[PDB]
């Protein structure tokens, strides 16, 4: 008379009642890991492969006297945060076309998700190979994340297209070429800006990075978010200026300034640091 | 020339349609991407299309798209014209008057359209068959609908129904005697012939001598595809006795009332024991009027018997067809109403049967089929009766009728007519 | 050479090949029908289309181009030179691009 | 504290769920099999009797 | 392409169909991104069936989550498969109905009907052909029963020519988990029999009953149980879905099932089921499944089979399969069985023929039927509602919201006169 169900009951491995059925349920969910392990689809081996790619090795390109020249592998720092900028590129944008979010992270460790190279945009007057204020570039990604080039973008603000926490404008990296990949360097001080026009640009200075096709400057905030890759801030475009108002109209109709040079500050939010090698 | 055209309403109606078509183009060599290889036979099934392929004289109906859209995926894509598929939206559910009564006309117009088309090209045109199932709702009501449009539209032409009834103990559905009723209602005065094809007894003829405990509708719809072949070979190929399908309601239908009928055909054998039998002439018309043999479940002993047209085809010889004929008539247990002294048509064909390559029959030299009309009918008829009246008696799934559109009374009238149509059968299988 | 290839020419056939995809079935679908070619035959299932698959995509779907035509297309197409398209990149510039 | 071997335990010792129909199932199966009657029958020929013959 | 669009209300049709759209999906080969990657093309003719078809290639179920509070809304959405349902299709309220039927089909259930009924109203406009609706729900609690019901009073009003089948989840007497079910059960069941087309009852007892007997499954949870049901959900459906020797919709099983307008609560079960131990061992065979299918301890729900008559049976068999060896079961099982089936009306069964599978498995079988031993069911819930209401217990919180005694007494009145023209066709005599 055996019956089961009977009130306390131990593991399959006794022999009291119902430990057949469960000894070989046991062994069917092992064999069904089995099968999952047979054919390539495990979660374990997802996420070492993606943390292995991730977190390959780079060897950061060296600079000689201290001036940024066309084809180096440099790093991007936030200096208000801190903190060097790196790609996700498993997460995907919300969007039709295919693009990847980009978050600055405290960790300086040279990676390969952190790592840029620079780019002649266009064919410029300036045949030489040292990078100036004001010239125009593209950011592209190491050629070991994708094969294919991806480009650093933003596109102007849209209720349609808003950040998902910051709201602002949003900075993509994408497999469009167009101009929206156009982006400059500036000079940090309100009175040199104009005049560091045509100047080359020094490596380890604090720079301001401004698109083309927007005139808006990259910047990054204490906003919260969360990827694979622990937790990280976002980076955005956006005008971090001074609030106080000037009369540059009327400066404009007496004749004291011209509207080439800027008069209003903009905030330490705004800056960063381009950081090259320490040896060769 | 000469023309016939196909219809095939109902779901039973298209499977039975894939079948029919698939055996005759391969028995005319025709490809079913649609042009003959080349490494006036073909006038009467199929159409030049001008240079290159031939175009379906077939039309097909249906209120469900599954089995059209199927057909058009299926190897026929290449074959068939285009919208003579002609398919609805919403299936008629077993209903009756779902097909009759509220969706039938907005399709029927476009059908009458297609066959006002297909008519205007054919110029010697011989009749249409109408292929179907009884126990479906939108098959036995757009049945309908067309029978009175065209019997309206044509009038004098003829037209032969091979159309499958419920058999006895044997079916799917539960509410099939009502539109089964109505049915026989709307076809017997607008259908010059009808046949029985009912599925249980042919299945029990494959059992007994195909030797198989599992068949399937195909080899259903392949069989009746070759019955119909050996029926319309006469018109399309040599023979030493040619009969036409004219030659049907002139020596089938003694009386307009009976037009009522069942087939038969021999011999059927399979591929491993028939090169270890005879298959004589003799031995095939002996099987064939063996009561069991009938493709309906209708015993033939248990009535008189009327008309018999019986067809031959391969290298038959007539001296023989007539000795089988004597020795027939010579046993006691076949007998013949008193009135009608002659009561065989023969007609003979040159072309041997054609094989299918996968089917269950095997390649023969001789082959009949057998169309008999007998007093005995009436049995299947009074069964069905009972089918019906037995839930009829207390108003059972009447509202569904009624609230669709269907008035209550047709129902009654359904009764009494068929009441007096065995009264007929009954009355006519009286000796004078 | 008889001629090179004009860019005219090319967006007349862009526009071609690209409003005769909107004639089927409905206006939301298109582009599951694209892609339904694509799982047809890309055995492989790497992601990627050649010259000669797209030559039968064009067959299949109506659309017998030149063979010349077809070479300007694909290059028009491809700037990274390797005489692969990316089935994504290919619907997204056919179906969705504000620009002509 | 588990966390990486969790997944184990969630999948291995009663997770609150069943997994994908396999107590459904049926030495392997999963064979997703579909063929219809037309499909087989007319188009590639293979013998009636053939089909079926439920393996 | 009779398109059928589905809704649910309430965490338990909102767990029925979040675990049966996973089914559906694992079934048709879609990714719980909405990508598809099956191996057929016989997967992709049907899609419009279920899914629409958005930007980007993907597929979007076409259904409705109801419901009073967001918190079972908020699990179905974090839980698998969650990212299918498009984030417009989520209507929640923020007080909830804390099983009182009155808040749920009154007060909350009237002022928030109209957003459910606008979204259902624009989807169904969207489908060309729309087939039909079905609705998951339970009648033992308070959102769904009540906001459930009066949606579907609703949407027949608006839509008095398409059919409609509802699932039913009871309170069963032995397994009780609220005080207070027999009220609005009984409330509920007045409002669907002028209403729904089609019933089909669900019971948790006799369905744990099947998983502890059948599959013999040590510790099952609700997942199981939602699968089995769920299963029981996908095997109706599949004529309309794929290809098969004799197509059934929902309006052929209707007509051919049911006799009168006020008898459509109807019996289901499924096989083949079995042990985790004999799937190696027993031969899967139509004789069987039919055998099994007619096991009285199959069924789920508490009422025994065996104890009335058969009025209208049904099976839809799945797989490739033999049409004879279907039509000579069903005729050998009925003749066997001629004390258990009606005897006035012959051949009281159906047999209808799909020939794909499900997955994982070569033969299916489905079965639904219609007999005079689900109102036992309606007993005991009558006697539960007499009993107490007789000293009036709990009557005065849904008196506080509207409610008199009348619609309580027009209610029991209406479900014992349902049980009384129920039970006098078992005895009746042609
Ligand atoms: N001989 C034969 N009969 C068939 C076939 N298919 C269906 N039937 C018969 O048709 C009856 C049911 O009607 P169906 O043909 O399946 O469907 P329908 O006629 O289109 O009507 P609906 O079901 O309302 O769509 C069954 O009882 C069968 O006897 C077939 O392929 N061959
Ligand atoms: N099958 C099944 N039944 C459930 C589930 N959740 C709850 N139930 C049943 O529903 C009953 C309670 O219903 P309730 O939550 O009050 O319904 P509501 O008030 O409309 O939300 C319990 O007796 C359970 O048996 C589920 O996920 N699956
Ligand atoms: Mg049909």
């Amino acid at each position: 008379m055996h019956n089961y169900n009977v009130d306390r009951k131990y593991q399959y491995n006794c022999r009291i009642g119902n430990w057949s059925e469960e000894w070989e349920l046991d062994e069917y969910k092992m064999k069904e890991y089995l099968k999952n392990k047979e054919k390539q689809k495990l979660v374990s081996t997802d996420k070492e492969d993606r943390l292995k790619r991730s977190l390959g090795g780079v060897n950061l390109s060296y600079a000689n006297e201290g001036l940024v020249k066309f084809g180096y592998t440099v790093m991007i720092e936030s200096d208000f945060m801190n903190a060097v900028v790196a790609s996700n590129i498993w997460d995907k944008i919300t969007g039709t076309e295919e693009a990847y979010g980009v978050t600055v992270t405290s960790q300086k460790e040279p990676i390969v998700r952190t790592a840029f190279q620079l780019l002649r945009y266009e064919q410029d007057q300036y045949q030489d190979d040292v990078i100036h204020y004001g010239q125009n570039f593209k950011i592209a990604v190491i050629s070991r994340l994708s094969e294919k080039p991806l480009y650093l973008t933003s596109s102007h603000i849209t209720p349609q297209k808003c950040a998902k926490f910051s709201r602002k404008q949003e900075v993509s990296i994408s497999t469009n070429e167009g101009i929206n990949s156009a982006w400059c360097f500036e000079y940090m001080d309100p009175k040199l800006r104009y005049e560091m026009k045509g100047q080359p640009v020094r490596s380890g200075e604090p720079v301001l990075i401004k698109h083309i096709p927007t005139c808006q400057w990259l910047a990054t905030d204490n906003v919260q978010y969360n990827n694979e890759f622990g937790q990280e801030f976002e980076v955005f475009c956006n005008s971090y200026q001074c609030h106080n108002k000037t009369q540059n109209l009327i400066a404009e109709k007496v004749g004291r300034k011209t509207i080439e040079t800027p008069m209003r500050n903009q905030t330490n939010q705004n800056t960063f640091r381009i950081v090259t090698a320490l040896y060769p | 020339m000469r023309e016939v055209i196909s219809i095939h309403v109902g779901q039973g109606g298209i499977q039975v349609g894939n079948a029919c078509w698939e055996l005759f183009c391969l028995e005319h060599g025709i490809q079913p991407d649609g042009q003959m290889p080349s490494d006036d036979a073909f006038n009467t099934f199929f159409s030049e299309t001008g240079a290159g392929k031939h175009v379906p004289r077939a039309v097909f109906l249906d209120l469900e798209p599954t089995v059209i859209d199927e057909v058009r995926t299926g190897t026929y894509r290449q074959l068939f014209h285009p919208e003579q598929l002609i398919s609805g939206k919403e299936d008629a559910a077993n209903n009756f008057a779902r097909g009759h009564y509220t969706i039938g006309k907005e399709i029927v117009d476009l059908c009458l359209d297609r066959i006002r088309k297909l008519a205007d090209n054919c110029t010697g045109l011989q009749g249409f068959l109408v292929f179907n199932s009884v126990g479906g709702g939108t098959g036995s009501g757009l049945g309908s609908l067309l029978l009175e449009r065209l019997s309206v539209d044509y009038g004098k032409k003829s037209k032969l129904g091979f159309t499958i009834y419920p058999s006895p103990q044997v079916s799917t559905a539960v509410v099939e005697p009502y539109n089964s009723i109505l049915s026989t209602h709307s076809l017997l005065e607008h259908t010059d012939v009808a046949v029985m094809l009912d599925n249980e007894a042919i299945y029990d003829i494959c059992r007994r001598n195909l030797d198989i405990e599992r068949p399937t509708y195909t080899n259903l719809n392949r069989l009746i595809a070759q019955v119909i072949s050996s029926l319309t070979a006469s018109l399309r190929f040599d023979g030493a006795l040619n009969v036409d399908i004219t030659e049907f309601q002139t020596n089938l239908v003694p009386y307009p009332r009976i037009h009522f009928m069942l087939s038969s055909y021999a011999p059927i054998i399979s591929a491993e024991k028939a090169y270890h039998e005879q298959l004589s002439v003799a031995e095939i018309t002996n099987s064939a009027f063996e009561p069991a043999n009938m493709m309906a479940k209708c015993d033939p002993r248990h009535g008189k018997y009327m008309a018999c047209s019986m067809m031959y085809r391969g290298d038959v010889v007539p001296k023989d067809v007539n000795a089988s004929i004597a020795t027939i008539k010579t046993k006691r247990t076949i007998q013949f109403v008193d009135w009608c002294p002659t009561g065989f048509k023969v007609g003979i064909n040159y072309q041997p049967p054609t094989v299918v390559p996968g089917g269950d029959l095997a390649k023969v030299m001789r082959a009949v089929c057998m169309i008999s009309n007998s007093t005995a009918i009436a049995e299947v008829f009074s069964r069905l009766d009972h089918k019906f009246d037995l839930m009829y008696a207390k108003r059972a799934f009447v509202h569904w009728y009624v609230g669709e559109g269907m008035e209550e009374g047709e129902f009654s009238e359904a009764r009494e007519d068929l009441a007096a149509l065995e009264k007929d059968y009954e009355e006519v299988g009286i000796e004078t | 050479d008889d001629l090179a290839i004009t860019k005219e020419e090319v967006k007349g056939i862009v526009k071609t090949i690209r409003q005769k995809l909107i004639q089927k079935t409905k206006g939301a679908n298109d582009e599951f029908l694209l892609r339904k070619l694509f799982k047809e035959f890309d055995i492989s299932n790497s992601g990627f289309l050649t010259l000669d698959e797209m030559n039968a995509m064009l067959i299949k779907l109506e659309i017998p181009i030149q063979k010349r035509y077809l070479n300007a297309v694909f290059s028009q197409l491809d700037r990274n030179h390797s005489g692969v398209i990316e089935f994504e990149e290919f619907v997204y510039y056919i179906v969705n691009d504000p620009y002509p | 504290i588990d966390k990486e071997f969790n997944q184990h335990v969630i999948f291995n010792t009663q997770g609150v769920q069943q997994h994908i129909l396999f107590g459904h199932g049926v030495t392997d199966y999963n064979k997703r099999e579909y063929g219809t009657s037309y499909d087989l029958s007319f188009n590639q020929k293979i013998k009636p009797q053939t089909q079926i013959y439920s393996k | 392409m009779r398109e059928i669009v589905h809704i649910q209300g309430g965490q338990c049709g909102n767990q029925i169909g979040a675990k049966f759209w996973e089914v559906i999906s694992d079934e048709h080969g879609i990714d719980p991104t909405g990508t598809y990657h099956g191996d057929s093309d016989l997967q992709l003719e049907r899609i419009n069936v279920y899914y629409n078809e958005a930007t980007g290639g993907r597929y979007v179920p076409r259904a409705i989550l109801m419901d009073l509070e967001p918190g079972t809304m908020d699990s179905v959405r974090a839980g698998p498969f969650g990212q299918l349902f498009r984030p417009d299709n989520f209507v929640f309220g923020q007080t909830g109905a804390g099983n009182n039927w009155a808040k749920g089909h009154y007060t909350e259930g009237a002022e928030l009907i109209d957003s459910v009924l606008d979204v259902v109203r624009k989807e169904a406009e969207g489908c060309d052909c729309l087939q039909g609706f079905q609705i998951t729900h339970s009648l033992g609690g308070g959102t769904g029963s009540g906001m459930g019901t009066l949606l579907i009073s609703k949407v027949r009003e608006e839509y008095p020519d398409r059919i409609m089948e509802t699932f039913s989840v009871v309170p069963s007497p032995k397994v009780s988990d609220t005080v207070v079910e027999p009220y609005n059960a009984t409330l509920s069941v007045h409002q669907l029999v002028e209403n729904a087309d089609e019933c089909m009852v669900i019971d948790n007892e006799a369905l744990y009953d099947i998983c502890f007997r059948t599959l013999k499954l040590t510790t099952p949870t609700y997942g199981d149980l939602n699968h089995l049901v769920s299963a029981a959900m996908s095997g109706v459906t599949c004529c309309l879905r794929f290809p098969g020797q004799l197509n059934s919709d929902l309006r052929k099983l209707a007509v051919n099932l049911i006799p009168f307008p006020r008898l459509h609560f109807f019996m289901i079960g499924f096989a083949p089921l079995t042990s985790r131990g004999s799937q190696q061992y027993r031969a899967l065979t139509v004789p069987e499944l039919t055998q099994q299918m007619f096991d009285a301890k199959n069924m789920m729900c508490a009422a025994d089979p065996r104890h009335g008559r058969y009025l209208t049976a049904s099976a839809l068999f799945r797989g490739r399969m033999s049409t004879k060896e279907v039509d000579e079961q069903m005729l050998n099982v009925q003749n066997k069985n001629s004390s258990y089936f009606v005897e006035w009306i012959p051949n009281n069964i159906k047999s209808s023929i799909c020939d794909i599978p499900p997955k994982g498995l070569k033969m299916a079988v489905t079965f639904v039927g219609n007999s005079t031993a689900i109102q036992e069911m309606f007993k005991r819930v009558a006697e539960q509602f007499t009993a107490m209401f007789r000293r009036k217990a709990f009557l005065h919180w849904y008196t506080g919201e509207g409610m008199d005694e009348m619609e309580f007494t027009e209610a029991e009145s209406n479900m014992n006169d349902l049980v009384s023209e129920y039970q006098q066709y078992q005895d009746a005599t042609a």
